[PDB]
């Protein structure tokens, strides 16, 4: 039960929800739902806050287990098409292709929580799959490509060679908040901002 | 089981059929059984029935060498359709002793060897299956006395044979009738 | 989370 | 059937819901949901409270079957980073994971009804175990990272040697409410305030 | 199909339903929504009835399967921190746990109707029954924690010595609406108020 | 696909549900829904329309394959508690349970239409039989508990002897409208109130 | 998707849906919910309609393969009971037990389009079949009940004699628009009423 | 059943073969037929024929250590695949009797283990699985004569040798042609 | 089965095996071999291979006492692994007949019982469990000639013992090689 | 199936295992196989082996009636858990042969019986329940030398005999030691 | 199958069981026993021991008509339970030779066949119900010796015989005790 | 239904 | 459909 | 239900 | 639950 | 998208 609240001021008496607050704030929340269905949701909040305003950042936070490889790519795309500077916030987990999404945002705004973990993951084979005649010579030449995108996209967010990339790729990489700094992810990892 | 019962009569005939499938299992059945009868009487001939789609490329290489190192003649006959792994195997018997039935269909194609695991395994499966692929390939051209060009040619292509066009292009050495 | 973000 | 109620004054009549009224009292309710979605929801929630007044305490009733680690980290986090204060109740239970987030609220603000069940347990595989390639090496390594943490967690907030939670979770330890304080999650124990 | 009905006054119209006019009287109905998820609301209910007005009482109207043990005692523990008398009535059934809450209301305020059953059970294994390592040393243990306070809770509520409690609880005693009162459970059973 | 229908009056215009509308004529509609959750449904609509006007007679609609014993025992009770008569119609069926809560009207108040069906059926095993230690002994004793209520409520309500309706239950003995009456659960068989 | 629409008066503008703009025009549509369950919505239908204005014909459309037997015959009372006549007009089917209820209307008023087919069928055993004790003895002189009913319900409203519904019932007789007037169901077959 | 007559037809010409999983249910079967052939007549060989992917690197063990066991010399032969354990079972047999067929692929690599159970239990898997793994790159150091930072280099990785190339590892002694 | 017909014919040999769960089911088949073995000759001794993770505590109690109650002597071996009421059946063994294969691993651990029935049932049967456990404990002492008390320190823990660690604690009398 | 074979070698022997559910099923083929072995030879002992959690009253009662009809000695031995009908069978051995191994359970107490059908048949289905369960204690006061009531005192409980208490009760006549 | 077997050895000692159901399975199953045994030697008689709770009027008599068909006496024995059919089946059994066991229990009742179909077959099915059940109350009448008023007096209720009260009723002849 | 229900 | 219904 | 629970 | 949370 | 879409 997410509750909602209620706000107010001399025009009137607004109730809304977390989520729709935050995206009043320009915060996208990318959460579990990390389905192909879902990619097109991101992609539609990213053209409507570039829409209500072009020269305000957009956040994104990303708490999930990574997703499809066509359709975070699809994201990926929109994040750098749009003119606003996206920043990033791993919260809980940046796994796998979602830890593309992290580094895509612009440089000097990725950053994370302190426990948070990125995991760098091989593309999975998914999405359209559906019975390519020589499956052994069609899909395995599309997940090259798509381990070659994978690399790519990273090498030029996180100043690695490709190459260094697919060898912690291949192994299941996990980084801790701080690793990823050190490793080109994250440019800070975040304070706790308590007042006690 | 009458189907396995008439399968051990047919065995101390020196029958041998291969009737489905062409995979981990299939092969290990016919390893067994090739083995077997050529330990009992290496002497004599042992005859291969086939009538197949295909399998696994790894499947029919395991029975390959099996029916090589037995040293007895294997004769093999497609009685029905022999595809994939179940021409090559058909390609495979002494020569001289490859046979079909008239109606027989031969499908020289390839494999396509199916697709699993992670991309670091994907990765591998393709190369270790264009590597035997290319194996069948060779063979395929030493079995039918065509260049290994034409082999890819209509390897790589649904080409289907009538059991007539199979002898002619080198699969079967004589087409049985009565 | 602000700031910086926002 | 979770009924409404009405409440009224001279603005007008206003319907609402028995969590959306513990929500405008700045209580978070963190019950079954437990799941890495409703990790997210208790972080909206954080943050709005946060945002709405950054000087008043939030309240958060925990009870709960624990939950993923992962997620229940990243909560952890968020309540951490935020400015005003969290105080925390126990009712019913805080399972494994939720005694963490128990233990995380302000010092001399942890606290739990009588009755009270609280249950150390070391953290599970899940959430991102889709298939490792190493899993009994690299699973195995995530599995100790994250019982490193849960008891390095508990160590800075319950005041006990991390060694001592190791050897307390690893055999399922099970606390009362009054134990609980003597272990350091609970500074106190609420009294019943009847009447009569 | 639960009907709505209208209620009317100079102020306005008001479309409401059965349960919702229950809770503007200041009652709670708990019924065979016995999980977790639902002992959540009920503390929920009661904290908002304590809320809205400290000195009025609650009267929780009890028909149901029981329910899990760890939960309902969540229940019982804001049951009586709650500065309100709470009286309770057991229509139908109040079976296991449910007898509890039954007996737990303000003494002078237990009732039932005439054909009401009151059945005294043992504590069920559920809720947090994961997988704990020697589970025949630990839910052995748990178990042992929660056949005692459900033997102690009763004590205190009926008169009856634990080791009473306890061994009709061992035998599944069920107790109609007028053995319940000679039990302890009801301080009086209802007569039709028929006018005719 | 139960339609809407518009009723309007100088103050102003009102869609509303049949079933709705019934609830405004103060009718009680029991359908195919036996289960114990409905039981509290009908007893939250006794409650209900006592407190519109403790003096005008309810009427329940009865058109139903029986239920639960014990929850239709709750709300039997209901039923007798209420201040203002309740009268009782048979449209369709009253099986088993059901024809309990029919003969339980006020009398020269229960009525059926002409092809109305009424079973008279023994009390079935349902509800908590979550597994009692000895089933055999205490679920059979159970059982003549309920046997012993339906025969000792029906003989209250229909002139005969328990020992009788005991003899006609345990053959699932089945009533036509007319028979109902000459058997005591109905006063009257309604006639077909034809303009042509 | 039901389109909506919208109709309009000087008064105010209604948004609608097919059905209730139906019910508007007292027709009452019984389509493929041949369930206990529609069966008590026909019953709520018939008898608002009757209140809102007695002494107007109600219309009911049929399209429907069949249903139960005793909710059928609950739906048959009440077209009888009612005030005023109600035609009935047989769309695509009227399947064994809707073909009573299309035969059931007032006489001179059961209509068919052309292609309407009508389906005469013995009773189902279905509904309160939970385990009669002898349930060769007591379903199947209950079955025999039953189709007594269907017959002397049909002769009644056809003209034949039962013993003549009896066999055609047993054979399954499938009657056309046209048959079915010839047969007594249907005292007329609607002329397609174009206008070009 | 025409599969298990063979295998005991062929269990009487003492050869037994590891056609799959290399599990606890496969490790206990083998280990019964090879102290039973051992039994029967220990002054003869055993044949074992391979041709599986591997499994639980335990199981695999306690197949070893049976056929270490057996008071009589065991003859390995590759008639397809052997990997992991396959491929250490393989390399174990009685050196001068290890034998590949040509189109034979062998992989030295580790089995994975598995991960199960509570932290607790994983956190002693893990090591359990340290331990073992070390002392399965102890034995194939030995078996195939290579420096143990050798074994290690190719082991962890998924590294194919071919029937020819696994003779000059040293895995094999024979590749068996006709 | 293959599976079956090898172990009848290792039954003839005198050799049982324990490869799997130790539960009542197992319990009752390797109680009615170890019974049919006495009974067809008790002069003779019997092999029993253990290659198990154990079960149900009391399942190994009716396995011990019928190892007992025949009138022959047993010998054990770990053939693999040997945990829980593996191990108790291991070291239960006659003495100097306990043996190790190198790679085998022995877990002195105890059954976690497992809870099943209502509270009242649970409370028995942890209970009958401790009492059981603590005669399981006894017993190890006298098996391998250890304190109570160390016993209870390695019995609560999951400590595996390497087949040599087990040779030296007392479990097993001997480490068979070749 | 090895088991099913086991079995049959110790029919031969005359041993009989009740080893599971003492269901209908279960005493059908007790029965069958008490009627069998006294047909065969009714001068030689039946040596019955329990290792049960007991099951209905009614199939146990089937199960001892054919017992006693057998014209023959029968032996009985707990292996392991005799409870409920189990119990009551191992009593009802002939006495001076009652058998229990050292770490034999024993369990007196009823059968729950079981609730199924109408409220009409569950009121016959407890009456009749009461009626064997009161013959039940009648016998096991004659097996064990009890009053009845003491057999009542402990039956409605869930009271676990150790192997020498059980003894000492009157169930078992002998402890069987090595 | 252990269970087979044994029934295979008793079916040469010329004992019948009617364990379970009393179906059409059941019923060509006894009746092909029946005849078997029948066809085999006539001269010898055939013991048909009941544990069963009954089955379909018509399966019951289908038996019925095979036992009395068979040229050659049938004992029946009541080993537990034997009702509805089972019953008619005991009390069917030659005169003399009709027994219980002291714990069986008899209960006279019939079958209430089951409704199936659609109303025109559910309405014949009554009826034949009606006729086969009135003939199971003439033929119990003259098994017992009873007046047919009393048989269906009893036989519509749910009336249970002790072993002793079914002698004194006459379904029984002889109670076998030892 | 009325009368006489309502 | 009217006429005649409505 | 009152009295008196209202 | 005040005091004092709230 | 834009430009130029829109």
């Amino acid at each position: 039960i997410l509750p909602s609240f209620i706000e107010h001021s001399s025009f009137g008496v607004k109730e809304s929800n977390p989520y729709n607050k935050l995206f009043e704030e320009r915060i996208i929340f990318l959460g579990v739902q990390v389905d192909d269905a879902s990619a097109n949701d991101i992609m539609a909040q990213l053209l409507v806050l570039e829409s209500l305003d072009p020269d305000r950042d957009i956040t994104m936070y990303i708490n999930s287990p990574g997703g499809g490889f066509t359709s975070l790519m699809a994201i990926y795309d929109t994040m750098q098409y749009v003119r606003a500077d996206i920043q990033t916030v791993c919260l809980g987990q940046a796994a796998s292709a979602a830890a593309v999404l992290l580094a895509a945002g612009t440089p000097g705004k990725r950053m994370a929580l302190p426990n948070a973990r990125v995991l760098i993951h091989q593309p999975s084979l998914s999405g359209v799959i559906q019975g390519q005649f020589s499956d052994l010579e069609i899909q395995a030449a599309e997940i090259e490509r798509m381990r070659t995108l994978m690399e790519t996209t990273l090498a030029r967010h996180t100043g690695k060679d490709a190459g260094v990339i697919r060898k912690d790729t291949d192994r299941d990489k996990i980084l801790t908040a701080e690793e990823a700094k050190d490793y080109g992810i994250i440019d800070t990892v975040l304070e706790y901002r308590k007042l006690s | 089981s009458l189907t396995d019962s008439v399968y051990e009569r047919l065995l101390s005939e020196r029958i041998i059929f291969l009737g489905s499938e062409v995979n981990d299992e299939i092969a290990n059945r016919l390893c067994a059984q090739i083995l077997l009868l050529a330990a009992e009487d290496a002497s004599k001939d042992i005859s291969l029935y086939i009538n197949s789609p295909g399998g696994s490329i790894s499947a029919g290489m395991a029975i390959y060498d099996t029916m090589v190192l037995a040293p007895c003649d294997i004769a093999t006959y497609a009685m029905g359709m022999a595809a994939s792994m179940g021409e090559f195997l058909l390609a495979a018997g002494t020569k001289g002793k490859r046979y079909a039935l008239p109606h027989a269909r031969i499908l020289m194609h390839q494999p396509l060897g199916g697709v699993t695991g992670s991309a670091a395994d994907i990765a591998i499966q393709a190369e270790q299956f264009a590597v035997i692929k290319k194996e069948m390939f060779r063979l395929n051209a030493e079995f039918t006395g065509q260049p290994i060009e034409r082999i890819e040619a209509d390897s790589d292509r649904d080409r289907w044979f009538t059991a007539a066009e199979a002898l002619e292009y080198g699969f079967v050495d004589h087409i049985i009738t009565r | 989370f602000t700031p910086x973000a926002p």
